[PDB]
């Protein structure tokens, strides 16, 4: 009843070469079924797999199913097309270096629409970079200062998805003039966070193919897209990596709001689907030090996690104390202001995830922002 | 007409059921967290348990 | 299921056409051959070693 | 090249144990004062049989 | 500096070779149009590559074989694939009129118009050929092509090359399964020929190798592709250590040396290790004495003949991949030391080692990403079975005349009918004389 | 670069030919009015085996259309892929047939072939390696027997390093459309004997038994029967024009089927004849080709197969298709069926694979075979010839066109003395 | 080193064994997929009891899966642990099992035990020094009786010298899931008496009134009802797989646990079981662990204790815990329940203990029970044979099959011939 089949990729570890299967979704009682592609047979039969929800269901989710972290390709049956296809849409939002620093309540409000954050990056936008984001406006006597904006600070930007998703941003958008939607005065982001026509909140486009080439000028296929801000090393560069759960609940803006209200600077997010490899070469310190390492670890790559870099500028309280205690239920009989106090549960759901030595920040800067992309 | 009827009664198949009630609830718990006593408690457990 | 009905209701019947066209009815032709199709997975199929163990350092 | 791969392998694990080192050093200071608190509040770990 | 020039004859030898350079440039890392993306790779440096792939200024290695055949359209569907761009316009030899599955017509009347230009190609690959150590021979005991233009072309290379070697991978005719009518006559008639002009030869089966394909690679409905790259396997284990380094560097020469111990005794047996397919290759261990004794398993050979009815003469094994010598002593000390394996009393030393550092690559294909290799060639007793079936074949179809039209009226006397016979039935003889044991 | 000459002689043979051209024209991708409309170059690349090259891509079939009586000629160019062919190539004459071996043999078919012999030579050297000729007649009638057996002769003494089809359409027992089918199929054998290399009888009863109960139709025509000959035409020269692997031409299949020179006369078969019907029921594969092959039901001469052993076998398939199931079953159909195989000679099997299938189809295998049970269509013909030549009747038009008496002794004897080896060599 | 290969037959043997793949794979820390992924260095130990390894640290484990109906094959790889076997161990075959003894064991089933010898002797060979095998199957019907015993016949003959452990379920005295079980029961434990080592008698009743009076389930089905026998399954084979204090194998357990050769029929247990209300108000200490395997409501064989006198009573401690206590627990309930235990073994209790405990639990515990209250269990089954023979009822189908008259007496004589040590050692 009701099947949602799509096509799956999977990388076998040991026979390197790219396995294609057939993904089977019963939302019903909520199950599960590949099917073998080439050699027609079955593979893993019918059965419940509940932390495999309906929301992450959506091309290019590296959802994981049992032990195996398949990637989605394509729709397949056009079915779940014509029921999933038009409900989800893509959508860029390009948060300008004014309000960038508002951007953690950006985030809250575009969460608290009903979007789905896919991918999230900061840069600065470079010479050929920000001429590419001008060719609809060209030839009219702004340019300049527009390029004076968009390359003035960082840039915070965004892919979102919800049904009629493009029209619904451009509600939450407002009209492109904010003296305009002052004047209109119906609580849109420019007409409460926005200075004037030069400088509104972020821009956005108007049809699909305009997300599409704006998508590709930034979020790219190839591989380069800009510097991602980080001043690499500042002699402090802790680390944060807000969880899946995180940022599946919707406590990404909030949890920006409180590192931002507590005199420490965020320069650097990158929202990155993660592998298995990956984690567990970050978490391969925690072998055997916490007793429980795997279910964390699966936790890390079970959905989409944002790093961040945090640089330290607020006196006696670090960012290890600002994140509190490792366990939540013993962060709230302690100090109870931490992120992991007010945020965060169950030990393996901390909102946060701090580096524990001081001297290594560093190093995980250097990976969840160099290394890895 | 056509829905289904009769009384359900809530199984798994696969042996999820027997998999929750084979882990201790004490375990459990500390997954949620640290478990917290009494200092009392703890003196008195310390000296004569 | 027929092309030329020699029983349809038409005055003039030249009995020299087939009743059909093509004896089957394949939609594709494919128009490859082994040689040419089984030695091309070399320019696409490609899938080589890319996810790979990045260490820490 | 060859090795020079063996021999990142062989800094990755130096850097794992003295990481791990540090970090069980760390941990169990941790785990001390915060008990230290807790008595000073009132309450107190659970340890199994203790 | 150390090169060998490939021909391949006929549809079967032309597409042996087209899944063979395949393999080859994937080996290499050579693109599909003739270039190679980036050096600085184990499988590119210049001594590798060198033995197949010769160099140009605009950066193109043309290949180091000749494609012939007797007709077109095989030798188009190679330069109309994706090879075009590779092999070179006068490197693939085409005629206009084919063979008809007639060793007559292969040898004696229409040779005569293309085995000059044959020659004048193959010696222009051999005047930019530095060392050259042989030439491998394609082809196959069946049809009018590899069955004829290989008997003159055996013959001319012996006149103007006579010291130098000759390596055949031949299609032999099967026991039971055959394509043909005329296979008894054209695999007699070709082997008597060049019997004194082929320097070794390892015999290759199609039936075998489906049997292979059916039981190990686990697919029920494959085709020749399928079928003759694992032929492209065979040829990639032997020419490979001449290529690559390793801890034993067996050479072309080697092989002819310490496969065939008598003139005109120069027939091995050709069989293969991991052909497992990669569902089934990752549940197993694949170490070096199980990928040794499959090799000896009595079902792996790929020519169908049994080793139980018969003794080995010599073997020798090609290791390649990650695979250690001392391993390698324990695995053929455990085959001597069991019954089965019957060697003659007259060669307690056996066997060849031949080692090399470089893993197999895989295909776009069947076969499995494997990191440990081997290829063993058995000269054995166990073949005068299927020579004694087929004299057995050419003497039910002679006794009264069958298709001997065809051949007489083209240009062949019929005494060459007669005399190819007396040369199996002393192939024979010298099979049955190296046969029971030393009692003097 | 290879092609072959295709000549069609008689009213059977004008429309035989006619729908041979039809199939390979739509195969091709050649519209009615002759221009190259196809979706693929694998088509384009060889198709002057049949269709000669001309200004503004207008290819023109290679073609040479025979007879004595301009009114069939008329019904080919009326009829759908009438204007393809050369107007010079319809080679016509203001006479009559006559239903006369005499008459085409002896007579102003004798005033004609000159022509026609400046037409097949027009045809032959503008080409570069001719591989031969194929006609098509009827052996029971008049042109394409006597003509036909001329012009063989003829074409025969001017190159003789070609090589021969002759599709011939021999007369059946359960009906007779003339009364002279003895003498000229019979005289027409005559010259079958000892000149043409590879003949394929096609019965006309087995024709409408296949139709009738193959492609269940009720009413099958004549365009029917002349689609499922030329579906068989067509796949004899394949793999000389389509590409593959193990391709085969007519010598090839020539030199492995017959093992003596004189029994060159096969029994032809097309074998994926489903019923359209249910055709999308079929599991059409290899199994099922080799057993609607092999059975005795679509076999296109009438004789039965199991009267006598199969001398030689041929199996032309086309597709893509694993070989593996191919000679398996070939092997299963040999093994099984051992008693119906002449023992003397082993695996009596070809196999032929063209990567490209028939269009509107996806498997398919044209059988070629060589048998003694072709013994029966000749003794059909013998004793029919006997019973109507003892008491010298309908002999005077043939004595008074000017041909002797003892030539009809000479026949007989020449056809029984054919009748012997392939008695002979059927029970050792 | 030591080594164990699992075997597994029939539908129930195939899930039971999946089941238990499942949970040895959470207990050591192999994936799905198969690659190692744990948490402690000592779980990869002794990794090489259940797995074999391939390249780059895929562990295989080392089962051999058989059934006649290749469906349960499907199931199993189609499961969530399934994509970790070998493909070759899955000896299927396309036949019929139809739960008969006969047609499992002197038929199209010993039609496949060949295949079967083959790959257990590969996997055999493949070791250096192997402990035994154990087979997972079902007392009544076909296929794990049918199949099974002659496997434990051949595997018997050739290899004498290792311990045979088999899980089996016997039929239960309320409920029947087949009408031929004491049939099937009866000619498979007179293979079973004089074959294999040791037995495991898992009565599905007494498996499930665990689900009611400890565990308080609602709805449990065969999912949940295997996981019990899967943890018995992994804490026999705990001192072999994980170190601890006063180690005991297979081997030691056999002998310190089989008296006489024929009284080697074992009824299970698994105690550190409560109810999920009742997990929070416990008291888990190795006191009431001991009392939980002593008290007759946790044990998975329908036998009372207060039915018959034990002779030997093994009990495998695993988790951190002390020796004074685990000692004196088991020689107080030798002393509290004198009469029930026998008198000519003093310490008739065989004790052991292991270090790591399985996951999500602290102190857990395997119970194996030899008794004299097997005699029900035997007893009844040879009551409902007598009353299934004497009329000569579903008998035609062993007979048609192959199977002869007498020795069905023969196993009902060996049933009441080993019904009668267990009757004589009750009183002395
Ligand atoms: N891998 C592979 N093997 C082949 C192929 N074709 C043929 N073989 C083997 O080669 C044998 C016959 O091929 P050939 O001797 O080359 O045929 P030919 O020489 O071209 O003879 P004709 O064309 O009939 O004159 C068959 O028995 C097959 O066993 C092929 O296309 N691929
Ligand atoms: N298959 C087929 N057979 C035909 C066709 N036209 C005629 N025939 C057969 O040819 C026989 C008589 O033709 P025939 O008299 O020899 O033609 P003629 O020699 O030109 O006078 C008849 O028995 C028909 O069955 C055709 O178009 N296709
Ligand atoms: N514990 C347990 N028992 C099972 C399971 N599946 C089947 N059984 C038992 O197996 C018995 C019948 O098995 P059987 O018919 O012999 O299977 P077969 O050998 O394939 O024919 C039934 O009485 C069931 O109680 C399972 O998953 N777990």
């Amino acid at each position: 009843s009701e099947r949602f089949v799509f096509i799956a990729e999977w990388y076998d570890p040991n026979a390197s070469l790219f396995r294609r299967y057939e993904l089977l979704f019963y939302p019903g009682d909520g199950s599960v079924e590949m099917h073998d592609v080439k050699n027609h047979r079955t593979f893993l039969k019918r059965t419940k797999y509940e932390d495999l929800h309906l929301e992450d269901l959506f091309i290019g989710n590296k959802v994981n199913v049992f032990s195996r972290q398949l990637v989605l390709i394509d729709y397949g049956d056009q079915y779940t097309a014509r029921q999933l296809g038009s409900k989800k849409e893509k959508t860029l939002a390009l948060i300008k270096p004014d309000a960038v620093s508002k951007a953690g309540e950006i985030i809250e409000i575009i969460n608290k629409a009903g979007f789905t954050l896919t991918k999230l990056k900061m840069m600065t936008l470079s010479r050929k970079e920000a001429t590419d984001f001008h060719i609809d406006h060209q030839s009219r006597p702004f340019l300049n200062e527009l390029i004076q904006f968009i390359t003035s600070g960082p840039i915070i930007a965004m892919e979102i998805l919800r049904d009629d998703a493009i029209c619904e941003w451009k509600k939450l958008l407002g009209p492109a003039n904010s003296g305009l939607a002052r004047t209109d005065a119906p609580g849109s982001i420019r007409a409460v966070f926005g200075t004037d026509g030069i400088r509104n909140a972020a821009h956005g486009p108007d049809s699909l193919s305009c997300a599409a080439r704006e998508m590709e000028l930034f979020f790219p296929s190839s591989g380069v897209c800009g510097p991602a801000n980080t001043a690499k090393f500042t002699n402090c560069t802790t680390c944060c990596i807000v969880k899946p759960h995180a940022i599946s609940e919707g406590l990404l803006g909030k949890i920006l709001m409180a590192i931002r209200d507590a005199g420490f600077e965020i320069s650097a997010m990158q929202m990155f689907n993660m592998d298995r490899v990956n984690v567990e070469e970050f978490y391969e310190v925690y072998k055997g030090v916490v007793s429980e390492y795997n279910e964390m670890v699966t936790e890390m790559y079970s959905g989409p996690c944002v790093a961040m870099e945090i640089q330290q500028t607020n006196p006696t309280m670090t960012f290890r104390e600002f994140c509190g205690p490792a366990d939540p239920e013993i962060a709230r009989h302690l100090r109870p202001g931490t992120l992991r106090a007010i945020f965060g549960k169950t030990k393996i759901q901390n909102a946060v995830h701090c580096t524990d030595l001081p001297e290594d920040g560093l190093l995980e800067v250097q990976y969840f922002f160099k290394i890895l992309d | 007409r056509f829905n289904l009827y009769g009384v359900p009664t809530p199984h798994t198949n696969d042996g999820r059921n027997m998999a929750k009630t084979l882990h201790w609830l004490h375990e459990l718990q500390m997954k949620r967290g640290a478990k917290i006593e009494s200092k009392r408690a703890d003196d008195f457990k310390e000296k004569f348990q | 299921p027929k092309d030329y009905d020699i029983e349809g209701p038409e005055e003039v019947k030249k009995l020299c056409n087939s009743t059909y066209c093509r004896l089957g009815t394949h939609e594709p032709t494919v128009w490859k051959s082994e040689t040419h199709e089984k030695m091309a997975q070399v320019y696409l199929n490609t899938e080589f070693t890319e996810i790979k163990s990045k260490a820490l350092l | 090249q060859n090795t020079v791969v063996q021999e990142l392998a062989l800094a990755n694990k130096q850097l794992l144990m003295v990481r791990q080192a540090a970090l069980h050093q760390l941990f169990e200071k941790e785990h001390r004062q915060y008990q230290q608190e807790l008595n000073q509040m009132g309450k107190a770990f659970y340890v199994e049989r203790l | 500096q150390r090169e060998c020039i490939s021909v391949h004859v006929g549809q079967a030898g032309v597409q042996i070779g087209n899944a063979c350079w395949e393999l080859y440039c994937l080996e290499h890392g050579i693109q599909p149009d003739g270039q190679m993306p980036s050096d600085k790779t184990i499988g590119g440096g210049d001594d590798s590559f060198n033995t197949f792939f010769s160099e140009t200024g605009a950066g193109k290695h043309v290949p180091r074989a000749v494609f012939v055949d007797l007709e077109p359209t095989v030798i188009d569907e190679v330069r109309t694939g994706t090879y075009r761009q590779l092999f070179h316009p006068e490197q693939l030899i085409t005629g206009k009129e084919d063979a008809a599955n007639n060793y007559a017509r292969g040898h004696y009347t229409i040779g005569k118009e293309l085995i000059d230009l044959v020659l004048d190609r193959i010696r222009k690959l051999a005047d930019q050929c530095t060392g050259l150590q042989g030439f491998l021979i394609f082809h196959s005991f069946g049809g009018g092509t590899g069955s004829g233009f290989t008997s003159l072309l055996m013959e001319r290379l012996s006149v103007d090359y006579g010291k130098k070697s000759k390596l055949e991978f031949s299609i032999y005719p099967a026991p039971q399964v055959s394509t043909a009518v005329v296979e008894p006559y054209n695999s007699i008639l070709t082997t008597h020929t060049t019997l004194e002009h082929s320097d070794c030869a390892f015999m290759v089966d199609n039936e075998a190798i489906y049997d292979i394909c059916r039981r190990n690679l686990d697919i029920e409905r494959p085709t020749y592709t399928n079928l003759n790259r694992l032929i492209s396997q065979i040829v990639s284990s032997i020419t490979a250590s001449l290529r690559f380094d390793g801890a034993l560097n067996v050479d072309l020469t080697e092989f002819q040396t310490n496969l065939v111990p008598y003139p005109r005794i120069h027939f091995p047996l050709a069989t293969y290790a991991p052909v497992i397919s990669a569902e089934k290759a990752y549940h197993e261990q694949l170490s070096v004495a199980e990928i040794t004794n499959a090799c000896f398993e009595p079902a792996n050979q790929m020519v169908k003949c049994d080793p139980r009815h018969g003794k080995y003469m010599a073997c020798c094994l090609l290791y390649r991949g990650d695979v250690v010598p001392k391993d390698v002593n324990a695995a053929i000390a455990a085959i001597k030391t069991k019954r089965s394996i019957q060697f003659v009393d007259w060669c307690p030393t056996g066997f060849k080692v031949g080692i090399n550092y470089q893993p197999p690559t895989v295909v776009p294909g069947d076969l499995a990403k494997v990191q440990r290799a081997v290829c063993m060639l058995s000269n054995t007793t166990a073949i005068a079975e299927a020579w004694a079936r087929l004299d057995h074949k050419f003497d039910l179809m002679y006794a009264k005349r069958a298709f001997v039209h065809w051949y007489v009226g083209e240009g062949m006397e019929e005494g060459e009918f007669s005399e190819a016979r007396e040369d199996m039935a002393a192939l024979e003889k010298d099979y049955e004389e190296v046969g029971m044991d030393s009692v003097e | 670069m290879r092609e072959i000459v295709h000549l069609q002689a008689g009213q059977c043979g004008n429309q035989i030919g006619a729908k041979f051209w039809e199939v390979i024209s739509d195969e091709h991708g050649i519209d009615p009015t002759g221009t190259y409309h196809g979706d693929s170059d694998l088509q384009l690349e060889r198709i002057n085996v049949y269709y000669n090259e001309a200004t503004g891509g207008k290819y023109v079939p290679r073609a040479v259309l025979v007879d004595l009586e301009p009114g069939t000629m008329d019904s080919v160019r009326s009829g759908p892929f009438g204007q393809i062919f050369r107007p010079d190539n319809f080679v016509f004459g203001q006479s009559g047939a006559g239903n006369n071996w005499a008459k085409g043999h002896y007579t102003e078919g004798a005033e004609l072939v000159d022509s026609v012999l400046d037409v097949v030579r027009k045809e032959a050297e503008s080409c570069d390696c001719l591989q031969g000729f194929q006609l098509t007649h009827s052996l029971g009638g008049g042109t394409g027997s006597g003509m036909g057996t001329l012009l063989i002769s003829k074409i025969r003494e001017e190159y003789p390093d070609r090589i021969m089809n002759t599709f011939s359409v021999v007369p059946s027992p359960k009906v007779s459309d003339t009364v002279v089918e003895p003498y000229n199929a019979t005289l027409s054998v005559h010259q079958l004997v000892e000149n043409t290399d590879e003949t394929y009888c096609i019965d006309n009863e087995a024709l409408y038994d296949i139709c009738f109960r193959t492609l269940k139709l009720t009413t099958p025509t004549y365009g029917d029967l002349n689609h499922l000959v030329s579906a068989t035409m067509s796949g004899v020269t394949t793999c000389l024009r389509f590409p593959g692997q193990l391709n085969a031409d007519l010598r090839k299949l020539a030199v492995n089927m017959v093992p003596f020179p004189r029994l060159h006369f096969f029994m032809p078969g097309f074998a994926p004849l489903t019923s359209r019907g249910s055709q999308q029921y079929r599991a059409l594969t290899v199994p099922e080709l080799t057993q609607q092959m092999f059975d005795a039901k679509n076999m296109m001469a009438a004789c039965d197969p199991r009267h006598g052993r199969y001398l030689t076998v041929a199996a032309v398939f086309r597709g893509r298709m694993s070989m593996k199931e191919v000679d398996e079953q070939m092997l299963n159909v040999q093994n099984k069926n051992s008693s119906y195989f002449v023992e003397w000679i082993p695996n009596n099997v070809k196999t032929a694979v063209c990567d490209i299938p028939p269009r509107g189809l996806k498997m398919s295998a044209t059988f070629i075979g060589n048998s003694t049970a072709i013994q029966e269509l000749f003794k059909r013909i013998s004793e029919q010839f006997t019973a109507m030549f003892r008491r010298k009747a309908f002999l005077h038009w043939y004595t008074g066109e000017g041909m002797d008496e003892m030539e009809f002794t000479e026949a007989e004897s020449n056809m029984n003395d054919l009748g012997n080896p392939v008695v002979t060599r059927g029970a050792c």
